[PDB]
């Protein structure tokens, strides 16, 4: 048996790092700004126990210096620097991190946290660089230039140029096709996207004025990661300046949750409810999430639909963590089971935010006026939080004076005989409130919920019960009102004396209805069309008939069976009985019964199978009324 | 002289700790109801590693174990109460810089 | 100046491959089956110039042997094998590929292509393995076992165990919680996902028959990569056997493209139209498309929204290439530019497929009766292709009966005076065909297109013109028909007769309509409600008022501005003129003008502003008629 060390083919290993690790070239600037932020963290930490470490310079900062004339982008920091042996080790050895080897030397009380750990990110400079020169100056050694074009070798020499005092200065000589990184708009885009929360001022040096000889954009990160602070110490003004800076919004936030999760995962988050819903919130199918994931204040990913459910897509926010597993690119998270545990905690703390917001009625009105769809889509899609979300619902009702109430307020007003929450669904608040279905409910003073968005129909299908009270549509067959035995006897007499009329009307309305029945739910309307229980309501039927990308095959059986509910106390219906019991086949009964059915279809909120055959009935009645 | 880099995770009954010492020699592990201690020599240079881990919750030394490989040493500790959640490896809230979670083998089992 | 060669820290570099390259563990079997398919391609190639290379074993196969008793998963491979120097070089050196070194030794005409090139794929074995033993024999050396835990070293020895003749055997000693990769269906899943099209039989040797001593699952890849053959040689049965194998559909494909793209980017593709639209085709918001991308017959990615636009998501297909730049994980590409140039060719050749399919009327009916939503969603989304996709459109019309006809058939039948393609939209062919708006189109013998699904209302926003003919809705203001100057003279005299009635009706209907006007689109209806040209149609409003996830303040800004059009020849209207000329404030005129507006809202396809307020008029006329 012979034992061998593993080797590496350095020529092809460098080719992997340049050609295969990173899916976008722009990241080179976040890797070199991360290395500067680590070099600044190393000297900041070394200075805490020995102030003489800063005698060579006190101002810890980053400078980006695009030079369009030399096709060069220089990245300067006043960080720890590298001795000759640190250049030869840490820039000369692939997969060796001087950041890891420093971090692992420290005691557990150290308040430092550094972005680097793989020992590869410097090489990402060769995504854009034709050649890299790293000028450097540590406190304990001379100034050196390290220099390479990644040709399997690098050179080190004592630097005879301008004396740095202390720092590092990564000069990227850019490839001719990569001079876009020298445009100040480009650098601003890349630094804002990847690096706006790096703990040190990233100054950009731009141009001569038309005079400033070299205009500073004073900082590219003129903002602080406030989420790392204790949430008791931050006022709502400080959260508002951060919300505006994170989002570029001119308006404030409505509500904020700031929290930390601790365990196997440790993370912090800011979740903001924006003042107003984005005008494109559900039309913008591309921007699926408004949560950004950070690790050690460097951006990882945002538009990952695994971070929050699609109904929370309006929450603008930041999630940040010290120790998540990163892909070698650092452009994504490595373990998908972590997103599930983030998502569980984000959703739990969002629903805490909304129930803490619901205590403050005037702010809850401003919220629900714009995010009603999101709560209702949450009840449609989130079976776990459905209970918690049901207490966030707000609806108009027959007892509520152009104002919205919670299901707990409905249940507070429920009469002692009610075992059900009565709701109606429709097109407008007037169209439901005036409807035939609520006529006896309001006569008893039984309260009815008005549902009037299309999303209410997708919601209420999952909202089957609240606090042990079953939600029942007032537009479905066999509606049980809390009637007395004297009323039940009158209903059995009414079903008795109209039994023949229902058979006669079902002969005239054959195939147009499943049945014709005498009803407890009417007072002033002569009839209305309800549906059977097990299918689409008239409102769900109109809604599904308007979804462009739904397969028509489901509409052919989910469309519920129509029942015509007669009002036995109506003067039309009592006269119609006296005609129908005189002659079953009177043409004036045939005309009356079908005109009542078509008027009931409209009153009930269906469409007609042909509006013109109906209009021709009204135009005949108008001719007869005009004497034509 | 300096702690070994470590990765850790748990299951309902067990807490797993991978001490990341390649070509390791002279590996010693001590299990006690309230503590773990680990030490070995590193294979590149014979540098002595030592980790003391005063544990977050109780363990059973009679059902705890360690496996040495030329890649790493894995300890598997028996929880003194199965179904105890471990939010941190040690009783102290100390941020041990050499210790992290093994997110290849971490799962939210609870 | 001092020059140094780059090094690598092998202890950390090996840890990057095991932790940060690969975000899913399951691919270890893909990499080891790819290394086996390359070792088989090497010995197959060497046997072409010297057949004696196979006298050590003439079969070329991959066997997988799970061994639950020992926790090992073995991968036996009757390939080229490795000499002692090839083990020490290619397994011992990270980022060294003996495949790349073999491939670059070949003559430029060599008819071969191998999956390996990076030199790291073997160490993905240590995702799942605690230890790997590679037992191997090459034609030119002894049998050796190479063995390592990835502990910064490996061992090699002259094995002299069971003799292999020529091949390799990777034995993965699995980690105690990675024994899921010994389950037969776990392996069946991973192989049929990643390695289904490897050019050699992958056999699985599992358990016992419960009788043979093992289940010899003769192939996991019974199917062949049919797309690598010449498109002219394959029959429709052979494309059908492949389509059923690729998709698990029980029926043949409806139509197929097979294309060979050559240039700087080279690929082959099979694109299949299913026999039927999937039950979840648009409902599945996770499945963006049914295209799988392969490189050298190994699966790279699926469900990538950059490969084809979401309107083509129904196309099942393979894309395969010899040449695309893979990410280090081999789970995506390094350049989005490659996906754009793929997508242009995929779309360009799908619209060829539909244009070729459109010549076979019976198969085009079987296609369009299911995928017409996709063509219309295409005309909405895809601005480059509307000129192509609008020749794929088929519709009913007022002169085709129940045949679906194209816009070119309409343009063939168009009367010599027609400057416009007239169309109408509604809920059903019966509502639309008998509508008030088409009465004079149908009287003049002008043809009208009938548009019936909600997606048709999106389609005609973008489909403004076909063959230089403007698409004109018959439900919008200013419908000038091709007409004679004597009929125009009489029409302006009819406007002149009715100006007082229009003003009286506008005073009654104030804010209910923008205008009241005499019109020529009617013949036997007394009036209809028509929209402004730049607002929503009566049907577009119905559809937008039913989209659940849309901001009603934002969309409702452009709601249907309504005009009432009067038929000046109707007996209702001439009588109503004589009443309005007798008294502008007659309560009879006020009733008929509101009842005609409400009847015209219905026959024109609007909802009523309150159906109950309307229904009470009909119930009133019934009470009066019955003498109640
Ligand atoms: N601007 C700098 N100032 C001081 N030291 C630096 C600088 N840039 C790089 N280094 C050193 O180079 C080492 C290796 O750098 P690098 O290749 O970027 O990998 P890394 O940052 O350590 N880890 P990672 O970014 O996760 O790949 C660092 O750990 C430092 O020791
Ligand atoms: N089963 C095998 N039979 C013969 N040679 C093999 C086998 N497996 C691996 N090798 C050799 O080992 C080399 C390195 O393997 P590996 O590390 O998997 O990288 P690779 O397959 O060459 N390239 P990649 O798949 O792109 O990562 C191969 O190129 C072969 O020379």
């Amino acid at each position: 048996v012979e034992t061998f060390a593993f080797q590496a083919e350095i020529a092809q290993l460098m080719s992997l790092i340049i050609n295969t690790f990173y899916s976008n070239k722009e990241i080179f600037l976040r890797e070199l700004i991360s290395n500067s932020s680590d070099a600044l963290d190393k000297i900041r930490y070394e200075s805490l126990t020995d102030p003489s470490k800063l005698d060579s310079g006190k101002e810890l900062h980053i400078n980006l210096i695009p030079n369009k004339q030399d096709r060069t982008l220089t990245i300067v920091d006043t960080g720890i620097g590298m001795t000759k042996a640190d250049l030869i080790n840490n820039l000369g050895t692939i997969a060796k991190s001087g950041t890891k080897a420093f971090m692992e030397a420290l005691q557990a009380g150290a308040d430092i946290s550094m972005i680097g750990q793989f020992g590869v990110g410097f090489y990402s400079a060769y995504l854009v660089a034709e050649k890299v020169t790293v000028i450097t100056k540590h406190n304990d050694d001379e100034q050196y230039a390290w220099e390479s074009s990644a040709g399997g070798s690098f050179t080190v020499r004592t630097d005879t140029g301008e004396p740095m005092g202390r720092g590092t200065k990564v000069i990227l000589h850019l490839k001719e096709d990569q001079t876009e990184y020298l445009e100040e708009r480009r650098i601003k885009e890349i630094v804002k996207k990847h690096s706006q929360f790096i703990g040190y001022p990233i100054t950009l040096f731009v141009e001569k004025e038309r005079k400033e000889k070299y205009i500073d954009q004073e900082e590219l990160n003129k903002t602080k990661p406030i989420w790392t602070r204790n949430p008791d110490d931050i006022t709502n003004e400080e959260y508002g300046e951060f919300y505006k800076s994170l989002t570029n919004d001119w308006e404030d936030h409505l509500a904020v949750k700031h929290f930390s999760v601790e365990g196997q995962l440790e993370f912090r988050a800011l979740l903001f409810v924006p003042r107003r819903a984005p005008f494109d919130l559900f039309e913008n199918r591309k921007k699926k999430n408004n949560i950004k994931l950070y690790v050690r204040r460097v951006f990882i990913m945002d538009n990952c639909e695994e971070l929050i459910p699609e109904y929370l897509n309006f929450i603008r926010g930041v999630v940040d963590s010290e120790d998540l597993p990163l892909n070698i690119s650092r452009e994504m998270l490595q373990q998908s089971k972590i997103l599930k545990v983030i998502r569980k905690n984000l959703v739990k703390k969002c629903l805490e935010l909304f129930t803490e917001l619901a205590e403050d009625k005037e702010n809850y009105k401003k919220f629900y006026e714009q995010f009603s769809k999101n709560i209702k889509l949450g009840i449609h899609e989130d079976s776990q939080n459905r209970k918690k979300l049901s207490e966030l619902l707000r609806y108009y009702t027959s007892a509520s004076g152009d104002e919205m109430v919670s299901l707990k307020d409905y249940c507070t007003r429920m009469k002692e005989n009610q075992k059900h929450i009565y709701y109606i669904t429709g097109e407008t608040k007037d169209q439901v409130a005036n409807s035939a279905f609520v006529e006896r409910l309001r006569k008893h003073g039984l309260e009815v919920i008005y549902m009037i968005e299309p999303i209410d129909e997708y919601c209420v299908q999952q909202l089957k019960e609240f606090e042990g009270k079953t939600l029942v549509s007032v537009t479905k067959e066999g509606l049980e009102l809390p009637e007395d035995e004297e009323e039940k006897k009158k209903q059995e007499e009414k079903k008795t004396k109209f039994e023949n009329l229902c058979k006669i009307m079902k002969d005239i309305l054959e195939k147009k209805v499943e049945k014709v029945v005498v009803s407890n739910r009417l007072v002033t309307s002569p009839c209305c069309i309800v549906t059977s229980t097990y299918g689409w309501t008239a409102n769900m039927e109109r809604i599904m008939k308007a979804q462009a990308l739904r397969d028509n095959s489901t509409m052919g059986y989910m469309a519920a069976k129509k029942h015509l509910e007669i009002n036995p106390d109506h003067s039309i219906i009592e006269t119609l009985r006296q005609k129908a019991e005189a002659d079953k086949n009177d043409k004036s009964v045939k005309d009356l019964v079908i005109l009542l059915y078509e008027t009931a279809l409209l009153s009930s909120g269906f469409s007609l199978e042909d509006p013109q055959t109906h209009a021709n009935r009204i135009y005949r009645m108008i001719k007869l009324g005009l004497g034509i | 002289m300096q702690p070994a880099s470590a990765k850790w995770y748990d299951r309902r009954d067990y807490v797993f700790i991978e001490f990341c010492v390649e070509d390791s020699k002279d590996v010693n592990v001590n299990f006690e109801k309230s503590k773990l201690t680990f030490s070995c020599l590193g294979g590149s240079d014979n540098f002595k590693h030592l980790n003391e881990i005063d544990l977050f919750h109780c363990i059973d030394p009679n059902d705890s174990k360690h496996k040495r490989t030329d890649r790493s040493i894995l300890c598997c500790l028996r929880k003194g109460e199965s179904g105890q959640s471990w939010p941190r490896l040690t009783k102290e809230r100390a941020k041990l810089n050499w210790l992290s979670v093994d997110f290849n083998n971490w799962k939210d089992w609870e």
